[PDB]
Order: C-alpha cells, then sequence, then structure tokens
C-alpha cells in the first residue's frame, strides 16, 4: 500500500533529508513531490520490465480511420461527449491511458496483424505516439490492439493511503532507490548531487540484478519454428 | 533596580531548548537553520555539520 511505501520512504532511504521529516512519516504537503516522482519511477520500471500487458478492443467505424488511445473515447466512460466511442472498455479492463508500447495487433477472428510494415498494404500503421490509423475500416469489425501497460497513474492530489502500489517485493528496492535518487537530484550541490548520482547508478544495478535472474519471466527463449517455416 | 547574581543556570541549562543566554542562541541559530533545511536547501548531514 502506499502507506507502507511512504513510512519506508521517511524511515531508512529519505532520512536525511527534508521530504523524510526526520523519519516521522512523510508530511501531508509533500505528497504531490513523492508521488510525481512515484509515477516516474512506476513508468521507468514498467516501460523497462514486462509488469503489465494489456489489451484493448477497438471498433472499427465506417467514418473512421485514425483512432486515438485515449479514455474520452472509452466505452466505459460515460463523463466524454464524444458521440463515438470506440474504445471497447469494460469493468474488469478499464484503459486507465496506461498505454506504454502498441507491440501486437490482431483482428476481431484472432489472426495477427502487421504493425507498421510498409511494403505490405494490409498493415496497421502507427502515425503518432497514441493513434492507430486503419486505412482501411469496416463498419462490421472491431481490433485487438495489445500492449504493455503501465501502473494506473496516482493523480498528484491523492490523500487516501490505502491505493495500492501493485509492484513485486523485488522491485521495492529499486523503486525506492529510484525515488531517492530523483529526489537527491534535484539540488545542485556537489555532496548532495554525488548522492543522487550514486543512488541511480545503485537503481541501475538493483535493474541489471533483475534482468540478470529474469525474476519477471520476460528473456525466456522460445520453440524454433524456423525449420518449418522454410521448409526441412 | 533588584541585580540578580549570575549563576551557571544563566548560561546553559543543560537541556537544547534550555532557558540560558547560549541555550537561547542555539535556538535562535537553529530557527534560521530550519527555515533554510524546510526548502530543501541543505541536507541532514550538512545541517548537523553547520
Amino acid at each position: 500500500k502506499l502507506s507502507e511505501l511512504f513510512q519506508m520512504l521517511s524511515v531508512g532511504e529519505l532520512s536525511l533529508i527534508r521530504t523524510g521529516n526526520d523519519g516521522q512519516g512523510i508530511r501531508t504537503q509533500d505528497y504531490p513531490k513523492v508521488i510525481a516522482q512515484l509515477n516516474a519511477g512506476l513508468t521507468n520500471l514498467h516501460a523497462r520490465f514486462p509488469l503489465l500487458e494489456k489489451e484493448v478492443i477497438i471498433q472499427q467505424y465506417e467514418q473512421i480511420s485514425k483512432y486515438y488511445l485515449r479514455s474520452e473515447f472509452a466505452q466505459m466512460n460515460t463523463t466524454s461527449t464524444e458521440k463515438y466511442k470506440y474504445l471497447m472498455d469494460s469493468p474488469t479492463e478499464r484503459f486507465l491511458d496506461d498505454v506504454i508500447r502498441v507491440e501486437r495487433v490482431f483482428d476481431e477472428c484472432g489472426c495477427p496483424l502487421y504493425l507498421n510494415n510498409e511494403p505490405c498494404c494490409g498493415s496497421i500503421v502507427t502515425p503518432s505516439f497514441d493513434c492507430i490509423q486503419i486505412v482501411y475500416p469496416i463498419e462490421t469489425n472491431a481490433l485487438f490492439v495489445t500492449y504493455r501497460a503501465n501502473h494506473p497513474k496516482i493523480a498528484l492530489t491523492t490523500t487516501d493511503l490505502n491505493t495500492e502500489v501493485r509492484i513485486p517485493a523485488s522491485h521495492e528496492k529499486a523503486l525506492t532507490y529510484y525515488i531517492a535518487s530523483q529526489l537527491y537530484s534535484n539540488s545542485p550541490n556537489p555532496e548532495t548531487a554525488a548522492k543522487g548520482v550514486e543512488w541511480s547508478q545503485r537503481f541501475e544495478a538493483e535493474c541489471t540484478k533483475i534482468e540478470n535472474l529474469d525474476l519477471d519471466n520476460a528473456h525466456i527463449a522460445q520453440t524454433n519454428v524456423k525449420p518449418e517455416m522454410r521448409g526441412w | 533596580v533588584v541585580i540578580e547574581p549570575i549563576t551557571n543556570e544563566d548560561l546553559t541549562t543543560k537541556v537544547v531548548d534550555g532557558t540560558g543566554i547560549f541555550d537561547e542562541l542555539m535556538t535562535a541559530a537553529n530557527a534560521h537553520l530550519s527555515a533554510q533545511w524546510d526548502m530543501e536547501r541543505i541536507t541532514g548531514t550538512q545541517y548537523a555539520e553547520v
């Protein structure tokens, strides 16, 4: 939970600094400063490691060819006045703007489609960082975009400490070292800047350790299918 | 006027927040140090070093 992370930061890592309040808990006024750094740390960990991969269904409309990955066009977000909401969200999968990289794209039946392929004029291109361009949209089709997902963003004004930070206990130290590095690096004092650099190096060492141990089952080899494809 | 004797308890009360003159001067210097430190301008180590 966020309370545990705040206590851990207050005593042990952010101890000899103002934000830690001498190990008596993070002040209720410095929340929008640890939370901003925490969002960056969670984004870094969720982009460098595959801690959350999710899929989103994009319903194709006859007059729309550029589909934006924004919650304003979501089926569950009822606050938006968009006439056509092509994102197909469910109470289970909500699509809270947590998109880090669009990896794979499928169709309604389940056949993979090419992504960003120029020679094949049947591929789904990506114009901008959050858009999906379908040159050939059909009113009776739906996409099945799968992406690497981010942690649901914790608002800067969040006050409830029961908001759960969903990271494995192995990356707790990596996140904490990242937060310490980011908070220690703001000041231009050489002595404090050196500590910030040391925290950055230690965070990059923890990440290297987790990569070397593959605690998230990311770098796992697959069955070779090249002989079958080449006709052996 | 009534003059009072100068005793040991008028310089140091042997407490950090003492009522002596040295204790009050320490509290006053610590007030400026805390004012600067509340703006993330100095680390705890530098706070104690100064």
